RNA sequence: AGUAGUAACAAG
């Protein structure tokens, strides 16, 4: 009966069998190099590379946060006590002075001897949170009669270009710093030989992580968002400042405490997961924001005023935002530390699969080097379009931040275009190792790709790195063509 | 019915029987098994008695 | 210089460096709003892929049903729902030809679970619908509310406690001119609030009760609700999942445990095997296929994916399915069998809550229900909400719901569906040509082996495999498949390279804290920990950093930092005087503040029992306090090792919604309580075992509360009073 | 108790909604309503639990005596109202000090995976391959296995022995395990529950699938985690007692794996008496094992032979126990139709042998046949021990009325339960009329009319060099080749103390083991090859690797591959990649066609499984070159070949392909296909020939 | 405003 049907049924239906090539593979994503359209802009919750800590020194032990941010304000009291600052640059509906009324009602309110740490309702903080801004549940009897009232039309994620910024950050978050952030506890005493080659690793592996800039990144994320969910449930009601705080360690082993800025908390009634809770973050930075306009749209910069680093007085600004989050994006942001463990197995199994050739531990090796072997070196990325080598903790560390990058633009257009530009990844290692790799409907693959490409930076950088690291593919490929035949 | 059975065998201080009893006696402290034959009543007395 | 993650793969290949592609560190995408736009999709897209097959409206329910099943081939690369019955006998005679006994003793290994199994067997399903309150409920509270709804018209199977009286009267209920039941409504008081309005509508809720006629009880039985999958991983758009009601639950598991029965036995299986077991399976499967490989001829592996699997599959066709597989079994089992699909093919889809409707000038909104779905111009939805209004109008029912015969929505049947995906595997060639495909199968996700002398032949043997495919209601996705040769593939997220490669990524989000508690956790931190090395190829620094990393997360939860430290708190005011007043300091739990004496080797090890010799006697007394309030009533998916002390504790029930008192509801909820708490007082072994009698349960008490007074009398626990005044209690009951 | 019940049960049944309930519900239904819960399944449990420590008084109190023991506050800190988890942290710092007596014998089990540990002494870290079987293990060590059906009346016995029903009998079976237990749990004021969960968790088996290598008893799977990665090994020696039969699969897996290494080398026996002295069942020695332990197998006997200890001709039918008389057996694999209606390979015993028998308390001698019972002299004992005396000897001698009345061990555990089958299958005769002798029935009771063959009565070496051991008068009773090629995992570490250790290993261990031996003397050996004639082939290192093939294709593979070297050797075409690939073969003694040219070859295929292959054309997964990245990979492992390729070698690889063939231009269409093995050995010299090398690449090659 | 993205939240 089947073999009768299928004689019968039309030769239309088929799977169209198409042999994969590397002309075939076509550079994915063709709209994000189209200049026609506006570069993606900065959209994270707090700032990263750009951001500058006023540190201050401590005993190097827990305190409360107000008065931290308060002590910390004390020791550059130049910056606490602008009343006539400058307008570097200002977002399209934000408001010039409802922000810095509230950024020193922020700076006052923390300054003060009482406890409290509850703005006032103003006018300025009601702007800012976003109060009274819902739409109002009337019964389905009045809005049937109802004839102004429709169904809106969705807004749709913007199609934007690929933005210089977001190379830069992956750069500067993978470069080491004198500054370890982690607070990483204790664990039992090594009694067993796999438990001592373990810990011997870790000295390797974690400082590498913790020494980088992406790292005290992350521990900035996880802190602001413990202390910001439990003010959210805690304190509903009521406006609450927020220090953006994060404690470090140096080399020598003094330990600072760092106050990147401080946030407004809105009314914060969050019953269902996805409810949103308004967050006005206002933080400290060095970046001059007309340099790279482009990256900066939503934000409100204040020149604020300067600091003596090197020989010279650097610009201090003030970086104002109106932001937001919900739930479930506060709980993954206390979740971030497992950054950590996806970078960490993916390169001490590279260690442990070195080791099994060589028959030692090459932990060392790989990082340093030794007597027998030179170390791990890595194809890290391109300089004017040719190969650059870096070494096995660089790769780590960009491993690292590609994780931590994961979290920060985390959301549905990455999801979609990781899951099905996954499928033409393998399809390119087929190509590379010689098992002449078919294809269905390649257009279909891309189309499930290319839409998830939209304002996402990651997605868009990834896709312009993509197509980059093609083309060095692509490269050796000839010579793999050229063998005995 | 296992459940009396058991209770009682267990606090008197006896070995429970395999099959379910029918009665037992307080004073006598033993199980106690009925039957109502038709025909002879030593032919189906034996057959229990296997 | 300009760093590239991408330029990782020059050294390293994809498959080793796999986990890097996966991320699993971010936010997963969450719905918003309502689900009913979602929904109407999969019902158009369902009668998109059938509406060249025969329609007719059902004289039982009122409904316009769609059938494709023996209906029209398709003439494109479209998804096709139309299978032919004989295309599926045959690949089912195929499979009863190489595997002989299997059909039948899978059904007597279903047929003789069926009669063991009791009622309570329900229990244990997740979410339900419960067709009383038409919302969905847990399966021990939406099955609760049947029994007792079903006693009201003199239905009373679940008393004989077997599965079968249950399901006789269910199909037996369908026959009921009306249906008395239990129910739930609402109490609008009115209140003064301080927002906008000024007023508060105070919804209290009770048990009330109403009256159904047969034909919309008919519907209520056979309706799925509906609602939008959050968190879902790997996507850019969202979905609608259903969930079916009660009535259904007791045939689909017969149905299931058929399949299960012949899934094991098929050697291209990929249920019900699962972890391990299945990655050793799926090597030995992979192994074959290299060695049976000709010489000089290519093996070629297909990395399988299935479009549009639910709405296409027919539940017409898992009827004809379940009648080939009972042949030789007896009549009775081969209607209870068939009940399942008959059930899915009459079912009716409930659309949601519905879709909101605003204006931006007057700042207002509102939700339209369902019902009141097309009363409005259509011209006041939007541009795409419109067309889908419209072409739902032909299966579009009064009281704002949807027929849809065919497709499953979120069908149960992935044993069964399997079976029929393996089905396809087995026929192997078609027309004698020079191929030999052979696969692996695991509901709709596949991978097709594909042996011949020449590639050309392969993909003649693929474009074989997709054309029989269609003929039974699987449309194999062109754009999200693909091919090449042996040696690497990907089969349900596993990534094949000479071998599995590990993918630790995917388990990364169960490394935090799991939720049950501060005992509980602990023992669970470290075992998935434990396991991860085993398994998903975690070293001992990594895992020693994953240590590390679950104290610092347990300890910023439960507020239980280091005596030590200053860390100031509600909890971490006391444990610092607990830090100070305790001797033995490493004797501490970590949540007492305690300090961490967990490694890679003492994992497998309970905290409690670990530092149990370190410990104080009065501290591992208060820990260990056989009578404390904190425990309350315990009962015998993973499990773990713990032992029960006070921080063995309990979370309150969440009660708290949208001003909603619900005094009514706890005052049911606690009326049980009090009856199985007392029940278990009298018989201590209903925790651990599962008690049985039909007879009532206050008779099992009396009887038992009578002889534990009269050996209480005798032996000399009770006086001559206390006897006396217990059987004169009795007597009364 | 029961006063304070009862006023209760009244006090209850005056509500009427309560009296509804229990009069209306079953003692079936008690289960549907005590999971009654009405507000809703949460979804996502450790945002739930992370938001609920957030706010004040997330937790709750049970009402009781002890409850009202904590205040109001402390402090300054609100501790109830339900209650804070403050409240928690108070009970352990201020709280009444309970009894805590008994809690060692309750929880007994985990202290026992304390010790365990803790009297555990760590051996070496070697870091090297490992194959990793993915096999059914149990987890945790028990008490005493049983089903859960069984293990849970044993159970209820203990802790609720009123109301345990109907008594099974495992109640009488398992009755010393009952009072033991009884009497340790009787003390306590822990919870009865929390004592079933402690007795299920040392009774009910928890048995999963985990990968395992070298160790499959519960007390190494309990530190699995710990003993082997996929890139490591770790030697560990777990405390406390091990059983007896735990050391002997371990024996037997030991004494085989070092019989499958010797046979290849010259003089076998050497090597079997060199590794036997230095192999370690986890603590003790392989010497203490054969001697101790009155048990093994084929192996076992020539290890004690090479060795010098008595050989104990015993095979151990699971619960039956044999030893040996007279005669040998072979075995012969052969497909038997089951009466049940289905085909099997069986390995069916041939010859006429005769064998001691014991199992349990009674005791007898067997006498058998290819597939008969010619006799079966048998003593009295117990009922259960003469029926499953009768029933494993049946099965054993692998009788047709045995097979045509329904993969060994499966058999044994069918008819052990369902026993009725084959005792009406089986046949009956009259019984012996001697003094002694007697006869018996199906019901093991004195009766006239017998079971066929059987009956009841009253009363009661040197080694070769390779490897087999002979008598006195001539005739050999054991062998190299009598063993079993069934390499399963052993129960207990297996530790080689020696430096040579991987050469009993996994197939793919020794293959990535010898490869990489290769790659880093590739200095001097590919120096030497332009030197030595045939000085490199029988190098120490590669005896290992011709354990792993297979002895029909070992010789014609060296054949093959040294030719395909000299090649390489003599004229101007050398391959690095293949020099390193088909070395390794060379080891074995060549052997060539009846012309004097080799065997030609697609792949060269290993022991264990269709994965372990290497490809002479094509890559492999235990083999492959990539000449771009010029990175090697074996076994999943990629090493480096950068700055040992010779600039001459850009070079087809055809050349190096098929032995005395060349590779003259490119493939030509008008000779048509392409040649396979047979038809390429039939050329003549000087005749052209079409080859494809992988998928891909077509070449043209010339005898 | 903003979060966010095919529809919500920005208290009920």
């Amino acid at each position: 009966a089947i073999e009768r049907n299928l004689a019968r049924m039309s030769p239309l239906v088929s799977v169209t069998p198409k042999k994969l090539t590397w002309e075939d593979l076509r550079p994915i994503g063709p709209h994000i190099y189209n200049h026609e359209l506006p570069e993606v802009p900065y959209n994270a919750f707090l700032l990263m590379s750009d951001e500058l800590g006023l540190a201050n020194m401590t005993e190097g032990k827990s305190k409360k946060p107000k008065t931290l941010a308060k002590e910390c304000l004390e020791k550059y009291s130049t910056l606490r006590d602008q009343t006539d600052p400058i307008l570097i640059m200002k977002s399209e509906k934000a408001n010039e002075n409802f922000l810095w009324k509230l950024w020193r009602d922020c700076v006052n309110t923390i300054s003060n001897e009482e406890m409290s740490n509850e703005l006032q309702k103003t006018n300025y903080a009601k702007w800012a949170t976003g109060d009274g801004l819902t739409y109002q549940k009337i019964m389905k009897e009045v809005a049937i009669d109802d004839e102004t009232m429709c169904q809106e039309e969705p807004k749709i994620p913007n199609k934007c270009r690929v933005a210089a910024w977001v190379q830069t950050e992956m750069n500067l978050l993978s470069t080491l710093t004198s500054k370890r952030a982690l607070d990483l506890p204790e664990i039992g005493p090594d009694v067993a030989p796999v438990e001592h080659v373990g810990s011997e690793r870790r000295k390797y592996f974690v400082n590498e992580i913790n020494y980088c800039k992406a790292s005290t990144v992350m521990m900035k994320y996880v802190l602001f968002h413990t202390s910001l969910l439990n003010e959210s449930n805690a304190s509903m009601g009521k406006y609450k400042v927020i220090p953006i705080t994060n404690r470090v360690v140096n080399e020598k082993g003094e330990s600072f405490d760092m106050l990147y800025g401080l946030a407004v908390k809105g009314q914060s009634h969050l019953r269902g997961d996805t409810d949103v809770v308004t967050v006005v973050t206002f933080e400290f930075s060095s970046t001059d924001p007309r340099v790279d306009s482009g990256k900066w749209p939503k934000y409100t910069v204040f020149r604020i005023g300067s600091l003596f680093v090197s020989g010279r007085e650097k610009s201090v600004y003030l970086y104002c935002r109106v932001n937001g989050t919900n739930k479930i994006q506060m709980k993954w942001g206390m979740e971030a530390r497992r950054c950590l463990l996806q970078s960490m197995q993916q390169m001490e199994a590279i260690v442990e699969q070195e080791s099994s050739i060589q028959g030692y531990d090459m932990t060392k090796a790989c990082f340093k080097g030794d007597r027998v072997n030179s170390p791990k070196t890595f194809s890290i990325g391109t300089q004017e379009g040719k190969l650059v080598k870096g070494s096995f903790g660089k790769a780590l560390r960009v491993i690292f931040t590609k994780c931590l990058m994961h979290y920060v633009f985390g959301n549905a257009q990455l999801e979609g275009f990781s899951a099905e530009s996954r499928r033409l990844l393998l399809l390119i290692q087929a190509l590379k190792d010689r098992k002449g790799p078919w294809v269905f409907d390649l257009e279909g693959m891309y189309s499930g790709i290319e839409e998830c490409i939209s304002n996402n930076p990651w997605v868009i950088q990834s896709a312009y790195w993509f197509n980059e690291w093609l083309g060095f593919e692509k490269e050796g490929s000839k010579v793999l063509e050229s063998v005995d035949e | 019915a296992w459940m009396v059975q058991r209770s009682l065998a267990q606090e008197h201080g006896i070995e429970t029987p395999k099959y379910l009893a029918d009665l037992f006696d307080y004073k006598t402290k033993r199980f106690i098994e009925v039957g109502i034959t038709k025909g002879l009543a030593d032919d189906y007395f034996w057959k229990k008695k296997e | 210089m300009n760093i590239n993650p991408y330029f990782l793969f020059i050294d390293v290949p994809i498959q080793a460096a796999i986990s890097t592609t996966f991320p699993y560190t971010g936010v997963p995408p969450y719905s918003h709003g309502t689900g009913t736009g979602y929904t109407i999709d999969t019902v158009i897209r369902t009668h998109e892929y059938s509406n060249k097959g025969k329609q007719y409206i059902s004289d039982v329910t009122g409904c316009t049903m769609v059938d494709p099943t023996n209906g029209p081939l398709p003439e494109d690369n479209e998804p096709s729902a139309y299978a032919q019955l004989d295309c599926v006998l045959e690949a089912l005679d195929r499979m009863d030809e190489e595997h002989p006994g299997l059909f039948q003793a899978a059904s007597q290994n279903a047929m003789e679970t069926l009669m063991v199994t009791t009622v309570d067997k329900l229990t244990q399903g997740r979410q339900t619908f419960d067709w009383t309150v038409c919302r969905n409920q847990p399966a021990a509270t939406a099955l609760n509310t049947t029994i007792t709804s079903f006693r009201l018209n003199d239905l009373n199977g679940a008393d004989k406690g077997g599965l079968i009286p249950f399901c006789q009267d269910i199909i037996d209920s369908l026959d009921r001119p009306e249906m008395t039941f239990f129910s739930v409504k609402n109490i609008k008081k009115k209140l003064p609030a301080k927002n906008r309005k000024g007023f508060l509508i105070k919804r209290i809720p009770m048990k009330v009760k109403d009256k159904i006629t047969k034909v919309e009880y008919i519907k209520r039985a056979l309706s799925l609700n509906t609602m939008t999958k959050d968190a879902e991983r790997g996507k850019l758009k969202r979905r609608a999942i259903a969930t079916a009601g009660i009535q259904i639950r007791g045939f689909v598991l017969v149905v299931e445990n058929l399949a299960k029965n012949i899934c094991e036995n098929l050697e291209q299986s990929g249920l019900p095997v699962g972890g391990n077991e299945k990655k050793a399976k799926l090597s030995n499967a992979v192994a074959k296929m290299l060695s049976n490989c000709p010489p000089g001829g290519i093996s070629m592996t297909v990395t399988g994916d299935n479009t549009k699997w639910n709405e296409c599959l027919n539940p017409r066709i898992f009827l004809a399915m379940t009648e080939r597989i009972t042949r030789d079994s007896p009549i009775w089992f081969r209607d209870f069998c068939s009940i399942a699909p008959v059930l899915f093919s009459n079912k009716i889809a409930r659309l949601g809550k519905g879709f909101m409707i605003t204006s931006k000038t007057k700042r207002l909104k509102a939700q339209i229900p369902c019902p009141d779905l097309f009363s409005i111009p259509l011209e006041r939805y939007n541009e795409e909400t419109r067309a889908k209004l419209k072409k739902l109008k032909p299966f579009f029912n009064e009281e704002g719901t949807a027929s849809l015969s065919p497709g499953m929505m979120m069908g149960m049947f992935n044993m069964l569906s399997t079976v029929l995906g393996v089905a396809a595997l087995g026929i192997k060639n078609i027309g004698n040509k020079e191929y030999l495909w052979d696969g692996l199968q695991s509901s709709d996700d596949f991978a097709l082996f594909v042996n011949a002398k020449d590639e050309e032949t392969c993909m003649e043997g693929i474009n074989d495999f997709y054309r029989t495919c269609k003929l039974l209601g699987i449309n194999m996705s062109k754009k999200k498949s693909y091919c090449n040769e042996t040696g690497m593939f990907e089969f349900t997220s596993m990534f094949y390279r000479d071998g599995f490669v590990s993918n630790f990524a995917m388990e990364l989000p169960s490394f935090g804290v799991a939720g049950v508690n501060e005992s509980a956790d602990m023992a669970i931190g470290m075992t998935i920990i434990k396991n991860n090395m085993i398994n998903n190829g975690m070293g001992p620094a990594t895992a020693q950093t994953a240590i590390q990393l679950f104290i610092a997360d347990y300890r910023y939860t439960y507020k239980c930092h280091r005596g030590d430290s200053k860390v100031e708190g509600k909890r971490m005011k006391i444990i610092k005087e607990l830090w100070e007043n305790t001797k033995g300091r490493d004797g501490l739990l970590v949540a007492d503040g305690g300090p961490n004496i967990y490694n890679l080797r003492n994992l497998h090890i309970p905290e409690i029992v670990l530092k149990y010799n370190l410990m104080d006697p009065e501290y591992k007394g208060r820990l260990l306090h056989p009578q404390n309030p904190f425990v309350g009533h315990l009962s015998i998916k993973m499990d773990y090792d713990a032992v029960s002390g006070t921080h063995s504790w309990r979370t309150k029930r969440n009660r708290s919604i949208l001003n909603t008192d619900q005094r009514n509801m706890i005052l049911e909820e606690q009326c049980y309580a009090k009856c199985c708490n007392l029940f278990e007082a009298c018989f201590n072994s209903a925790s651990y075992r599962k008690p049985v009698g039909q007879h009532s349960m206050l008779e099992a008490m009396a009887h038992r509360l009578r002889m534990d007074a009269r050996l209480d009398y005798e032996s000399g626990r009770m006086s001559k009073d206390d006897f006396e005044k217990a059987m004169a209690h009795l007597g009364e009951i | 108790m029961t006063l304070a019940k009862i006023e209760l049960l009244k006090q209850l049944l005056r509500d009427n909604e309560a009296k509804t309930v229990l009069k209306q519900t079953t003692v079936d239904q008690y289960n549907i309503i005590r999971k009654f819960n009405t507000s809703r399944i949460e979804k996502n449990p450790s945002l739930r639990m992370k938001w609920a420590m957030c706010s004040n008084f997330p937790l709750a109190l049970t009402k009781g005596d002890m409850a009202n023991r904590i205040p109001l506050e402390y402090k300054g800190i609100q501790l109830k109202t339900m209650c804070s988890i403050a409240a928690v942290t108070w009970w352990n710092t201020y709280g009444p000090i309970g009894d805590t007596e008994g809690f060692e014998r309750v929880y007994e089990s985990f202290f026992l995976r304390k010790m365990r540990l803790d009297n555990a002494t760590w051996g070496r870290i070697t870091f090297g391959p490992v194959e990793r079987v993915r096999k059914r293990v149990l987890l945790n060590p028990l008490t005493k296995e049983m089903p859960p059906d069984e293990a849970s009346n044993v159970i209820m016995e203990i802790l609720f022995p009123k109301e345990a029903g109907i008594p099974r009998e495992s109640t009488w079976i398992h009755r010393e395990l009952i009072k033991e237990k009884r009497e340790k749990l009787k003390g306590t004021m822990i919870t009865p529950i929390v004592l079933a969960y402690m007795l299920e968790r040392e009774l009910v088996a928890r048995r999963r699938f985990l990968p395992v290598a070298g160790a499959t008893s519960a007390e190494f799977i309990e530190m699995l985690h710990c003993l082997q990665g996929e890139n490591w090994r770790q030697i560990y020696h777990p405390g406390g007692n091990k059983l007896t039969e735990s050391r002997s699969q371990s024996m037997i897996v030991a004494c085989r794996k070092i019989i499958r290494r010797s046979i290849v080398a010259s003089n076998p026996l050497e090597l079997a008496v060199e590794i036997a002295n230095k192999t370690v069942i986890d603590t003790e020695p392989l010497k203490s094992c054969l001697a101790a332990i009155d048990g093994g197998d084929v192996a076992c006997d020539i290890i004690r032979a090479a060795l010098g200890l008595k050989i104990r001709q015993r095979q151990r039918f699971g619960r039956l126990e044999l030893k040996r008389i007279s005669g040998r057996g072979f075995k012969n694999d052969e497909e038997i139709l089951i009466g049940n209606g289905t085909i099997q390979k069986i390995g069916i015993w041939d010859g006429e042998e005769e064998f001691h028998v014991r199992c349990g308390e009674c005791r007898g001698i067997l006498k058998k046949s290819k597939m008969k019972l010619e006799k079966l002299l048998i003593n009295s004992a117990k009922k259960e021990d003469m029926r499953d005396l009768i029933i494993l000897c049946m099965v054993f001698s692998q009788d047709t009325r045995m097979f045509q009345g329904v993969p060994m061990y499966q058999l044994q555990r069918y008819f052990l339960n369902r026993s009725n089958d084959l005792f009406d299958q089986w046949g009956y005769e009259e019984s012996p009329k001697a003094s002694e002798l007697h006869g018996i029935n199906e019901s093991m009771n004195a009766s006239d009319y017998t079971l066929k063959g059987v009956v009841v009565t009253r009363n009661v070496v040197s080694i070769t060099k390779n490897l087999s051991l002979i008598k006195r008068t001539g005739e050999v009773i054991m062998g190299a080749n009598d063993v079993s090629e069934l390499e399963s995992q052993a129960q207990l570490m297996i530790t080689y103390d020696t430096p040579k250790m991987w050469e009993m290993g996994t197939t793919k261990e020794l293959v990535q083991n010898t490869y990489q031996w290769v790659l880093k003397n590739l200095v001097t050996l590919k120096a030497q090859f332009l030197l030595g004639k045939e000085d490199m082939f029988q190098w120490d290192a590669f005896e290992a690797f011709e354990s792993i093939i297979p002895q029909k294709m070992a010789g014609q593979y060296s054949g093959f591959a040294r030719a395909v070297l000299k090649q390489m050797r003599d004229q101007e075409v050398m391959k690095t990649d293949q020099f390193i690939k088909l070395l390794p073969f060379c080891f074995s003694p060549p052997k060539l066609r009846s012309n004097g040219e080799p065997y030609q070859f697609l792949k060269l295929v290993l022991k264990g499984g269709g994965e372990n292959f290497i490809e002479v054309r094509k890559g492999s997964p235990l083999f492959s070159y990539n000449p771009q990245t010029e990175v090697l990979t074996i076994c999943g492992r990629m090493m480096s070949l950068k700055g040992k390729i010779e600039d001459e070698e850009r070079r087809s690889m055809g050349n190096a392909v098929l032995a005395g063939f060349l590779v003259s231009g490119k493939y030509d269409p008008d000779l048509g296909d392409f040649k396979t093995i047979e038809e390429l050995e039939k050329l003549k010299p000087g005749e052209k020939a079409n080859i494809l090398l992988y998928q891909g690449k077509p070449v043209k090659v010339v005898k």
